[PDB]
Formats: structure tokens, C-alpha cells, sequence
């Protein structure tokens, strides 16, 4: 070859069930080895352990590390819609947005990327939470399907979306759902804008709206041609399986506002600790 | 068929239970994932990360709150006076639920296993000085004078090219498992009580300030486990989100 | 047999699922894996720190 | 003596004598796209020299009570150099960072800075104060440029999360007594191997002063803060023409 | 329609029908109705001792 | 019997659920089958075949509808000049909805894969002629000249015995799936704009008519695969049939 | 003119890198595409006399009838599912 | 699904009946146990004092 | 054992099948094979056409 | 911002109180004559 220039991670994984031992130590007395000095500048955490500081004794613990793995963490129903049918012609079109109520938001939160499969559990009642004899019809539309336009539409013979049908006297009903994203994970936090063009300012909505989340339209009606007397009122709750994360985040200390951006009252910034008096007197 | 017959259970719907549900897409396969930076399989891994503990967490200073992440230090004129005093308690209101160990006990509900703070000091290349750090266990308020608090768990911190000293709060409790304390009965679950006190003065020379400050740090140890996993009381939603 | 269409392929531990249909994203959570690197979060330096040595020497 | 140290890549070098540890962000280094992970048919192409290089941006001044500033990569850099050619001409980029962030004083002042790199770093508003409006950032504020851009409430990031947690992220500090400058590589992070580099900001480079600057009078007061940068494993394909934004 | 919650200590507990707290996604919460069998469920030792 | 428990999702009828149901004729036997040519299996195997894409789909041409199947090409007095130009969108509305390729796509939600454009040149014998087909990837509008068209990938046709050429569009996308490009928000998945120009002159002697016809033909290449199969939004339904 | 499709491909007409892609062809197999229950039939009983003969074509509503008729032969096996109510929606013990 | 029959016993609660019932936390595991003098089991040891 | 009475003996895969019944169209779907022939859709000519050589010469 | 774009080191003041610039050999000819106004400017070498 007559060009000779054209020739040319740090960590791994370790299973822990349980968490550390603690060894006996004794005194120490000399120069040199300072293992509680730091330097907190070099952005690492501190290695100082119980037995360099203190005299320690022999403890063999068996304590669990089982229920803060984030599937045990994730895998539990909260609620993410709630839907009601007083909206009077007896269907409501809901375009699927899960950050709307702020106790799952903020789990969900804690971390950048997430890829999960889901399990939607449907709890249906009337406004006070009565039951009756009643057939409802709960049908997925993915982004680019024909929604329906009134209770008698074409787009309700399901040939191809999947739909469920049930009663409201009926246990609640499950799902499962794969995920379903174009990307590899979702993402709660979009820096940037969708489209190319000028970005005024009557477009500013456009910031951080990532069309890899956006999964479509969740129909609801009441099955037959004729209006119903009843009211009703659909709860959603979603358990999160087989959970993958990525990039931790600052957990949130402000209430939400609205669904789709961080924004926060600017004149009520709530201080993250519960103040005192003294910082000498608790 | 095969006779069958139906429990107590039938027909609930208990959240937290795991089982089988029905799919909804017949022969779907996902997006086939890529290589990421970054992920996280226990939550413990994020408990051992420090971050900023807000000692300085005063009624006055909830106005300017970029001043409740560090605490004076300055040239005294007596000898023994105490800078600062706040409990151990990691799930307790307070200086610890700035850090996200704080903020990731409140989804447990019990806890057991060694702290740590790292305090880190802020003055001049010209500044010395040397501080008391003791760890007080149970039974007692904050001690009223050093030779008092010096019975304790303690470490004398001499400020140098090491910038940074560590803490360790052990782990001396009477159960395996500590839940939260709180004013009440669950005061039989505290922790104890930190404090740091003056050695030695703050020397300073001719033309170099006279005050400097302190930020504190805190993580866990290796030895950190959680249980009994729960809601947080740190969000709220009175008002509908959006 | 199943269709091979589930979010995560791992840390669900060697079997300790539960499936009643052809595709794999229906299963249960099953029991989780206790794998952990807390190193890449607390001491993600180029040069390791020894515990007993100055940190900055 | 491993407080020295010298970043050499491309045509430039940097030397310091007052340094911590360099931080390799979830202990990975940069790399290029491997053929598993690629989508994407056509051959990229990969300049290695004139677009792994350090940038160096515009300078700030540490006051008294300044609040913070932050960055947005690779924003900064797409009207600077070769990088900022390709990065209009093609319409896939991939590439990880080498932050360096340089600030000296004297021994006896005193202050500390958090230097600490936030992917996904989206901004919110006040929401008109009263929290009524829905109000979103302009232009210029998610996307300021080389210059940067003022934090305004640094002790929410101006995004609802606090600061007193932002070390959960890869971060160093420069503390005035112990060190001047701080060092972090950063790898690629997204969802998808290639992205937009007009569209998408991958993270956010913060330096806020958590400890305020402090010196007696007659000493400098003017304490400078500057930025300089690397790409390490550049990559772009989807050659069209030069579109600006 | 009911729904049983079980709140462990420290928890924020109800103090309305219509509280955020029934949100429930970490507490462990029953749907049941009247007309259903008798709720079951098992409850492991929990006490710190 | 045996003790049982009935979960969520009983007495629930979802119509993609794949299941076992009870049987009308014991001991039926069907009729054998035979022998038919053209059997599919898979719905990729008429998504490789070439249909007429409608690149002429103008206003004016609706009560006329033949002639949107080819478009004119003729002498020209300046050079440089473009013929035609529109997206690569499979799933858009536009010239993509006349193809078998572009109607099957509607009954899926994300795409994948490689494409290919197909132009066929029916004129005289007589006539020759070179033109530009230019594939530009995402950022910009239709390019203003020539001389920015060039600058994506792009093909240089010359026309003779062989009256067929092929532009592949190639995968380019940060994705590794598409949604269907959309005016608003899904903008983001557009793929991108073909255009053709001159490059040189239609030249004709005496006797052949100047002006001729291109015939646009489109598939998808063996990379090409679908998912999330849903609704279609071509047919519908208002009024009851019969 | 051959009738024959292009057999052009990537590597031909540009410069390419190497891909090894493991995107699914299940979902497109005709098994998945139809393997769905769609609407093939309303039937009323207000027909005044308690009964109703039907004549079965399924032919009646669009959607399914534009999926099957992509094809001009078809064998299969079907799965019927009867959904009933009143014509509000409400059930009776009936 | 499987063909099934249901019979008499039926949505019945036996107050002494032995059976599975299910779990409100995934994942937790108690506190271990230690070492404490004078446990029973059987009644029929305290019958004899 | 069953009636061997379903619409199509082919293409369902090698077992993949659930039946609780004698009569074999009572079964449930299945996964679905992914063999596919496109050439007789695409090329069916009776002379071949290779890629690189002119199609008409 | 417009100088950094060629060859340049960035130096620290310190303990070493020195630091090196290196002019690497970035020329056309295999050899240069001596830099003048006029036609010999073809020869120069660039600025410091
Ligand atoms: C009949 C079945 C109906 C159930 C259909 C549910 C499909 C939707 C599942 C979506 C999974 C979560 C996707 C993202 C949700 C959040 O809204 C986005 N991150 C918005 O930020
Ligand atoms: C109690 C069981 C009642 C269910 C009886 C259903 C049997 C009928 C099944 C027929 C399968 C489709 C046959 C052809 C249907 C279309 O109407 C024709 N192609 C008309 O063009």
C-alpha cells in the first residue's frame, strides 16, 4: 500500500439479588492513604465505604434488590383518560395523549427514552357509578385511518381496525398492546421541531411535538342507531411490560400545567425542600 | 365440558396483579431497537449518584432560592460555635428532599442501609481551616456545645488541595428496615442528627474574602435497599392538566 | 410457537413467563433480572480513583 | 501530576495545568453507526479532519450575579467551519462532542461553576406568570446559536426541574481553588442512528454558578468563561442542496 | 362500582371523592362491583421487624 | 370442579382475537381443490409490481381522465427547463393513489424500503432527446433550476433503442419506519421531491411530430416491507348498497 | 414493453453501504391481512311477526368488500360472531 | 376457549377454605427473620404445662 | 385425532395450530408462512432478462 | 473565531511556563524560496 494513513466501553454488568456485605475492620493509624478526602470536582461520586472511616463488624444481610428494578417499578395501572358521553350524539373521538394526569406523568418522567409493551384495562360506569344493561364498542384508529364522524358511520364496521365490543354490566376489559413507535423508544422530551421552514412566532406550538409518539385516535360509542338515555363515563388505566430506560432525569418539582410542554407557573416557583427557621435550631 | 368452579376474586380488577391479556395486532413486529446510551435496570444505580443537599433551607430565602444550595462559612470570633445542624432522615421533610435519593424514597415505603454526605468547600486557594462533622444517634436534640457533639460518630475536615470530604452515616438502627419518620409515633424511626462545627477557625490573609461557602452532597451506599413500593406526596393535581 | 414481537428480549430473566397466545408482547411481566452497573453513573472517569489515594494527585 | 493534561485531535491542541478526571458520559465513547443499527442505504460520507477539530465559541463574563447560560448542540456549530457546510448539505448527521469549558482566576478569588450536559434539554415558560397562557419559547431561546443564551429561573433550568439534581447527569464542577477548566465527552443519543441537525438539538450544554464569584476590590474583575468544542465520529449522508434552516 | 386502596404510611391519603389520590398508579387499588363475589387478595408480612 | 378465577377481559368480543370456536357440521369433508395459476401468499408480491402512476393529475383533466396517465414533452426554446415535479410519498394524496403500491400502503400505517420510478418515452423513432431525473431528500420546496436539482441523486437519461429508464429512490430516513407524510405535525415523514428537466433538447426532423408522451411506472424494491395494518381511507360508505 | 418489471436495484445506480435489516414480512401475508372481523350484515326485527329470513350475501358493506374482491378466487374458512340488542343498544333478558 | 362446566359451589365463600388468592406487590420481599426463643407448634405443648 | 376438514392444508406452518375439537376448520389461525414467489409477478418472461445486460438487444 | 479555523494550540499559564507552536510543512513545492513582494509571494508561508 503505497498511503499509510488510509490503514488505520469502560463499566459491564454484574448480577446482585442482594445487597452488600459489610467486613470487619479495626484501626488505622498512618501516612498517606486518605481514603476520606475527595474531590468532588472530578464529577464522580464518592468511594469512601463504612470500614475506612468507622470500625465496622461483620454484617451478612440478605436483603432484596428486587423491587427497584424498574419492571416492578413500571408494572402497575394508572390512570390515563378519563372520557365521558353526556359530546351528545353518542361518540367521542379522544386523540391518544397519556400525559394528562400527573402521577404516572412524573414516573414516566424520570427517564429520556422508554420502549415497553402496555395493558390497557377499561373501567366503565355511569357519571355516579351505577351499571346498566348497555353495549359499547371501543375501537383503536391508527394515524392516517378514517375516524368516525357520527354514531351510524361507515368507519364502525371494523374490517380492518381492532375494535372490542362490550358490556357495561361486563368486567372490566384488557388489552394488550405491542409497541408501536417508527423509532426505538419513546421519547418524553423533544428538543427541536418536526418540520423544516421559517419558525415564527404563530408557529411556536410546533416546539417539541415528536410525531414518533403521536399513535392515533381511541373511538367510543354506543352500539345501536337509536340515541341512548344513558350517561357515560370510561376510565383508562395502563400497566407498562417489558421496560427498557434509558438517561435518568431531574424528577419534577413543579405542578403541570398542560399536556404537551414543561411549562410552569412563573409567579408560584415552589422551592424543592420544606423551609425552617435557623439553620442551626431544627 | 370440565367441571370448574369459580373462587372468591372473580371478576376484580387489581392493578398491581400480572397476567395474560388479549393482543390486538396479529403478526405485528416492533421497530428492532438500537444501541443507547444510558440505560438504567435498577433504581439503585440512580440512588448512589450525588446531588445537591439544601441545608439552607430558610423562610427567607424562598425568594432567592438559588441561596438554599450552599451555607456560609466565615472568620469567627469565639471558638466551637456550630455552622449548621440538620437530621439524617432521608424520606423527612426537609434539607433531603432536594437530592434524588430523597425523591426516590418517597415511592418506598421503608429503607435501610449506610448514607453518605460530601461536603465540598468553595473559599479561596489562600483560606484554611478546619471542621468538626459529627453524626449524633438517637435519643437526644442537636448537642449544645462540640464537646458535646464530639461523643458521636465524627470527622475532622482540614480544607486543602482536597477539596471534598466524606461523612459516612452508618447504618445503627434496632429494626432491619427503617420506614419514614414524621412527628408522632414514627418518631421511633428516626435517624440522628448531623451537625458541623468549627476545629479550628477560618484564616484568611490580607486581601482575600472574609466568607466562603459550602456545598453539601449526599448519596447512598452500596449496602442501600427500598421496599414497599408506594405513592409519592411530592406532585399534586388539584387543577385538570391542560 | 410464537411470533418472536416483544419490547424487550432481556432482563426478564431464563423463562418465568407466562403466554396464552401466538404473540409475545401478550405475555406476562414475569419475575425481574437483578443485573446492575451502577459504575457508568457514579465513577464515569477516564482515569479510575483508587479508593485510599489522593483523587487529585 | 494527572492535573495535566492535552487534547490533541485534528489541527488543535488544548493544554492544561489545573484539571480534574475527563468525563466519558454512561462510559461510552463515540463511535460511528455500525451496519446493524443503520437504516439508511446510501454511503455516508466521514471528513475526519476538518470536521473533528475544536471549535471554539464566543466568550461570556462571570459577574457578581450572573444567573447561568446555556447551549444547544449541534446548533452551535452549524454555520461554523466545514462541519457547518456539511450539515447544510446533507440532511442526516451523527456525531458525539468533546465539551471543554475554560475559566481561570486567581488564588485569591473565589466561586464555582456546575458544568453539566442535559439531553433532550426542552424549555418552558412562565406560562404568562399567572399560568394562564400557553405560552412557548421563541426561536432565538431554543435555539440560540454560538453566542448562547441567558438561563432566566436557573434554580428550575428554566424548565420545571430543579438544579439541586442536575449532577444526576455527567457533569464536573470548576471550583477556582482546585481546578480552571472541566472535560466531558459526550456519545450519540437518540432514538433513531442518524437525525436532522437543523430540526433536532441532541442535548444541552448548562454552566451555571451554584457558588457566586467573589474577590476583594483591586483584584481582576473581569473573569471570563469560555466554550470549545469537538465533533468526534461526524457522519452525514442525504446530500441535497445547502438548506440554511 | 367500588374501588378499595390500600395506602401504606406515608402515602397521601383521599380527601374527596374525586381526589387525585385514586389515581392510583403505584398503590395497589381493587375495582369490584356489589353484584361480583367477594373480592381476594393476598397480603405478604410487611412489618419492618 | 376446579377452582377457578375469571380475570378482566371476560365476556369481551375483540375482532382481532384469534381463538378456537365451535364447529356447525360434524364429519363435513370440503371439496378438494385443484390446481389455479397465480397464487399469493404474501401481499408483497404485488407491491413489486409496476403500475401507472398519475403524474398529470391536474384540475382541467378530470372530465377528461386518460389523459392524466402521461404527460407531455416537447421542443423547447430555452434550456434547462423542468417537466414535471412531484413527492415521493407512497401514502400522500397526490400522483402515488392511481398505483397498486400506493393503494395498498393505505391499509397499513408505517412503510419501509427502497422505491423505483419507471419513465417510458413514447414518441417517434425519429426523436431523440436527454432529460434529468432528480430525487432531492427532505429540507427544502422544489428546486428553482437546474443546476440545484442535480446536486441530490439523480439520473441522466438518454433515449434510444431501450425506451425505459429507472430512478431508485433510495432509503434515506432517519426512522427505520415511515408514517404517512401529512400536512401539520407528520410533515416530519416526507420523503422527498422528484423532479425531471431537460438536458438537453427534444430534437425532431421534418415529418415527426413535436411534441410526445412519458408513461410513469412505480414499484418497490425487495427492501420493502409494511406494518400496523389498518383501515383504508379510499372507499367509503354513505349511502346503503342495493 | 416486455411486461416484465424493473429489476434494477440500489447497488446499480449508487454508492451503498452495507444494511443487514431484520424488518418482518409476517404482517403482510394474506392469513394476517384478513384474519379480522369486519361487518357483513344488520338485521332488524321492528318484518312485524317475530321472524326474519335472510338471504346470506355478504357483498353488502364496503369495507370487507373491497378487501376480498382484490382477488378473484378465494378458499377459506369462516368464523361467524352475532352481536344483538335493541336498536338503542340496551339487552333484555330475551 | 376450552369447553367448561360450572357447578354447584359456585361464587360461595368458605370462611375455611384453602386456596390461592392474588398478590398485591410484585417483587417484595420481608423483613428476614431472626432467631427468637420459645416458638410453638403445636398446641398440644402448651396443653402439657 | 381430527377430521381432516380445513380450507387450507398449506401455508399455516408447521404446527402453530390450537384445536379443541374433531374438525379440523375449527381451529384457530395460526402464524402464517412467509414463503413468497414475486417472479411470477414480476418477471414471467420467457426468455430470462438479467439486470445488466440491454433487455431488448 | 476566524483564526482558530487553521492550526492553533491553546496554552495555559502554569507550573511549565513555556509552550510550542509547531509550523508544520503545508506547502505546494517540495521546497520554498524566500517570500517577497511581488512574484515571490507564491512562496509564503502564512501568519502567526
Ligand atoms: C382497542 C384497543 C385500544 C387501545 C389502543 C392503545 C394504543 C396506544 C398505545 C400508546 C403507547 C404510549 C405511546 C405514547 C404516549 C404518550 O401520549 C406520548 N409520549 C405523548 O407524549
Ligand atoms: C348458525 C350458523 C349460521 C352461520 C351460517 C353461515 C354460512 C354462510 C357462509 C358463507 C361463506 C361465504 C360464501 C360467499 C359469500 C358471498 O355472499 C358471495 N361471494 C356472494 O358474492
Amino acid at each position: 500500500d503505497p498511503i499509510a494513513d488510509m490503514i488505520d466501553s469502560l463499566t459491564a454488568l454484574q448480577v446482585l439479588p442482594t445487597a452488600a456485605n459489610t467486613e470487619a475492620s479495626s484501626h488505622r493509624l498512618g501516612t498517606g492513604v486518605v481514603p476520606a478526602l475527595q474531590a468532588a470536582e472530578t464529577g464522580a461520586s464518592s468511594n469512601a465505604s463504612d470500614k475506612n472511616l468507622i470500625e465496622t463488624r461483620c454484617v451478612l444481610n440478605h436483603h432484596s434488590t428486587q423491587e427497584t428494578a424498574i419492571g416492578n417499578f413500571f408494572s402497575r395501572a394508572g390512570l390515563v383518560s378519563i372520557i365521558t358521553m353526556p359530546n351528545t350524539d353518542g361518540y367521542v373521538n379522544w386523540d391518544i395523549d397519556l400525559m394528562g394526569y400527573a402521577q404516572l406523568r412524573r414516573k414516566c418522567e424520570l427517564f429520556t427514552y422508554m420502549r415497553f409493551d402496555a395493558e390497557f384495562t377499561f373501567v366503565v360506569a355511569k357519571p355516579n357509578g351505577v351499571l346498566v344493561p348497555q353495549l359499547l364498542q371501543y375501537m383503536y384508529v391508527p394515524p392516517g385511518a378514517p375516524k368516525p364522524t357520527s354514531r351510524d358511520s361507515f368507519a364502525w364496521q371494523t374490517a380492518t381496525n381492532p375494535s372490542v365490543f362490550v358490556k357495561m354490566t361486563d368486567p372490566p376489559a384488557q388489552v394488550s398492546v405491542p409497541f408501536m413507535s417508527p423509532a426505538s423508544a419513546y421519547q418524553w422530551f423533544y428538543d427541536g421541531y418536526p418540520t423544516f421552514g421559517e419558525h415564527l412566532q404563530a408557529n411556536d406550538l410546533d416546539y417539541g411535538q415528536c410525531p414518533n409518539n403521536m399513535m392515533g385516535t381511541f373511538s367510543i360509542r354506543t352500539v345501536g342507531t337509536e340515541k341512548s338515555p344513558h350517561s357515560i363515563t370510561l376510565r383508562v388505566y395502563m400497566r407498562i411490560k417489558h421496560v427498557r430506560a434509558w438517561i435518568p432525569r431531574p424528577l419534577r418539582n413543579q405542578p403541570y400545567l398542560f399536556k404537551t410542554n414543561p411549562n410552569y407557573k412563573g409567579n408560584d416557583i415552589k422551592c424543592t425542600s420544606t423551609s425552617r427557621d435557623k439553620i442551626t435550631t431544627l | 365440558g370440565i367441571p370448574t368452579e369459580l373462587k372468591p376474586g372473580t371478576n376484580q380488577f387489581l392493578t398491581t396483579d400480572d397476567g395474560v391479556s388479549a393482543p390486538i395486532l396479529p403478526g405485528f413486529h416492533p421497530t428492532p431497537p438500537i444501541h443507547i446510551p444510558g440505560e438504567v435496570h435498577n433504581l439503585l444505580e440512580i440512588c448512589r449518584v450525588e446531588t445537591i443537599l439544601e441545608v439552607n433551607n430558610l423562610k427567607t430565602n424562598e425568594t432567592t432560592p438559588m441561596q438554599r444550595l450552599c451555607f456560609p462559612v466565615s472568620v469567627q470570633s469565639k471558638t466551637g460555635e456550630l455552622c449548621a445542624a440538620f437530621r439524617a432522615d432521608p424520606g423527612r421533610d426537609g434539607p433531603w428532599q432536594s437530592t434524588i435519593l430523597g425523591q426516590l424514597c418517597r415511592y418506598y415505603t421503608q429503607w435501610s442501609g449506610s448514607l453518605e454526605v460530601t461536603f465540598m468547600f468553595a473559599g479561596s486557594f489562600m483560606a484554611t481551616g478546619k471542621m468538626l462533622i459529627a453524626y449524633t444517634p438517637p435519643g437526644g436534640n442537636v448537642p449544645a456545645d462540640r464537646i458535646t457533639a464530639m461523643l458521636g460518630t465524627h470527622v475532622i475536615w482540614d480544607f486543602g488541595l482536597q477539596s471534598s470530604v466524606t461523612l459516612v452515616v452508618p447504618w445503627i438502627s434496632n429494626t432491619h428496615y427503617r420506614a419514614h419518620a414524621r412527628a408522632g409515633y414514627f418518631d421511633y424511626y428516626t435517624t440522628g442528627i448531623i451537625t458541623i462545627w468549627y476545629q479550628t477557625n477560618y484564616v484568611v490573609p490580607i486581601g482575600a474574602p472574609t466568607t466562603a461557602y459550602i456545598v453539601a452532597l449526599a448519596a447512598a451506599q452500596d449496602n442501600f435497599t427500598m421496599k414497599l413500593c408506594k405513592d409519592t406526596e411530592d406532585i399534586e393535581q388539584t387543577a385538570n392538566i391542560q | 410457537h410464537e411470533n418472536s414481537n416483544s419490547a424487550s428480549e432481556g432482563s426478564t430473566i431464563n423463562y418465568t413467563t407466562i403466554n396464552y397466545y401466538k404473540d409475545a408482547y401478550a405475555a406476562s411481566a414475569g419475575r425481574q433480572d437483578m443485573s446492575q452497573d451502577p459504575k457508568k453513573f457514579t465513577d464515569p472517569v477516564m482515569d479510575v480513583i483508587h479508593e485510599m489515594a489522593p483523587p487529585l494527585k | 501530576s494527572d492535573r495535566v493534561a492535552q487534547l490533541t485531535i485534528g489541527n488543535s491542541t488544548i493544554t492544561t495545568q489545573e484539571a480534574a478526571n475527563i468525563v466519558i458520559a454512561y462510559g461510552e465513547w463515540p463511535e460511528y453507526c455500525p451496519d446493524t443499527d443503520a437504516t439508511a442505504v446510501d454511503k455516508p460520507t466521514r471528513p475526519d479532519v476538518s470536521v473533528n477539530r475544536f471549535f471554539t465559541l464566543d466568550t461570556k463574563s462571570w459577574a457578581k450575579d450572573s444567573k447561568g447560560w446555556y447551549w444547544k448542540f449541534p446548533d452551535v456549530l452549524t454555520e461554523v467551519g466545514v462541519f457547518g457546510q456539511n450539515a447544510q448539505f446533507h440532511y442526516l448527521y451523527r456525531s458525539g462532542f468533546c465539551v471543554h469549558v475554560q475559566c481561570n482566576a486567581s488564588k485569591f478569588h473565589q466561586g464555582a461553576l456546575l458544568v453539566a450536559v442535559l439531553p433532550e434539554y426542552v424549555l418552558g415558560t412562565i406560562a404568562g406568570g399567572t399560568g394562564n397562557e400557553n405560552s412557548h419559547p421563541p426561536y432565538a431561546t431554543t435555539q440560540p446559536g454560538q453566542v448562547g443564551a441567558v438561563l432566566t429561573h436557573p434554580y428550575v433550568l428554566d424548565a420545571g426541574i430543579p438544579l439541586s439534581q442536575l449532577t444526576v447527569c455527567p457533569h464536573q464542577w470548576i471550583n477556582l481553588r482546585t481546578n480552571n477548566c472541566a472535560t466531558i465527552i459526550v456519545p450519540y443519543m437518540n432514538t433513531v442512528p442518524f437525525d436532522s441537525a437543523l430540526n433536532h438539538c441532541n442535548f444541552g450544554l448548562l454552566v451555571i454558578p451554584v457558588v457566586p464569584l467573589d474577590f476583594n476590590a483591586g483584584a481582576t474583575s473581569e473573569i471570563p468563561i469560555t466554550v470549545t468544542i469537538a465533533p468526534m465520529c461526524a457522519e452525514f449522508a442525504g446530500l441535497r442542496q445547502a438548506v440554511k434552516q
